[PDB]
């Protein structure tokens, strides 16, 4: 009964940095890799990043370098995802997914955030 | 880099017809069920071992496919045919 959950939706002005908040219970966090996502609803989600809570190793995608941060802190299993420099072309879902035995794919997806800007 | 040969995103299918989705490329096959507005959940990891509390209708072609003997309220949305970190082009189904 392994679920994930997520911090609810976020609304504020582009350039700001935003910063959200997922947690994952029912199972071990050390060594399960986690993922984070977005996607334009009815379209192709890209994936932007992955990290290992194992030794905190993290990966990025090609467009999002330089705009992302990913922290764990598997003591509370809870997982910090930060982006600076917010553009205009972002206002998209984002989901918090979890993968087991760290492998590659996601199964449990979280419940839905929604990183909004305005101009 | 790789571009998966998709079959078109578009089905008539109703109640208990066997459909399949093409995803013709390597590898595996990891399809996901996308929810409106609910979270998604996944469907087949490798093409060929199924989960707990999935129906064992669902059955993915190894290295294709997910043939599904029949459509039923619960499989409704779209199916997702992602990659090792790409992804598919997507397949929506609906009832007509
Ligand atoms: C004779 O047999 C019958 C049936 O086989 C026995 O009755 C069953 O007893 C078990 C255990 O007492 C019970 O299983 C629990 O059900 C609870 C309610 O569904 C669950 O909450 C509980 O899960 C918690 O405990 C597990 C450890 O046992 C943990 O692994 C699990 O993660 C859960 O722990 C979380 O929650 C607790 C409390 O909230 C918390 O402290 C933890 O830190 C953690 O957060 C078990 O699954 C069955 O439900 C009973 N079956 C029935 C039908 O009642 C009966 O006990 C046997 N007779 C004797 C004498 O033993
Ligand atoms: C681009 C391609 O060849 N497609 C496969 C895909 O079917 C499979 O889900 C993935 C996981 O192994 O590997 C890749
Ligand atoms: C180097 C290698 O094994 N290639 C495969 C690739 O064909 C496939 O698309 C996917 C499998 O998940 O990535 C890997
Ligand atoms: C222990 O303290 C350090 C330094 O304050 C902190 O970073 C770490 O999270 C703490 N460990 C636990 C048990 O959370």
């Amino acid at each position: 009964q392994v679920h994930v959950m997520q911090s609810g939706d976020q609304v504020k002005k582009p350039g700001a940095s935003v910063q959200v908040s997922c947690t994952t219970s029912g199972s071990s966090f050390i060594e399960d890799s986690l993922h984070w996502i977005q996607q334009v609803p009815g379209q192709e989600p890209e994936w932007l990043g992955w990290v290992n809570p194992r030794h905190g190793a993290v990966n990025y995608s090609w467009k999002i370098r330089d705009r992302i941060t990913m922290t764990r802190d598997i003591s509370k299993s809870t997982m910090y995802v930060q982006m600076r420099g917010l553009q205009s072309d972002d206002t998209a879902m984002y989901y918090c997914a979890k993968s087991r035995r760290g492998a590659n794919w996601a199964l449990y997806w979280g419940w839905g955030t929604r990183i909004t800007v305005s101009s | 880099d790789i571009q998966l040969t998709q079959s078109p995103s578009y089905l008539a299918a109703s109640v208990g017809d066997r459909v399949t989705i093409t995803c013709r490329e390597s590898n595996d096959l990891n399809w996901y069920l996308q929810r409106p507005g609910k979270p998604p959940k996944l469907l087949i990891s490798g093409a060929s071992k199924l989960e707990r509390g999935v129906p064992s209708r669902f059955r993915g072609s190894s290295s294709g496919s997910l043939t599904i003997s029949g459509l039923q309220p619960e499989d409704i949305g779209t199916y997702y045919c992602q990659v090792f970190e790409f992804f598919g082009g997507g397949t929506r189904v609906d009832i007509k």
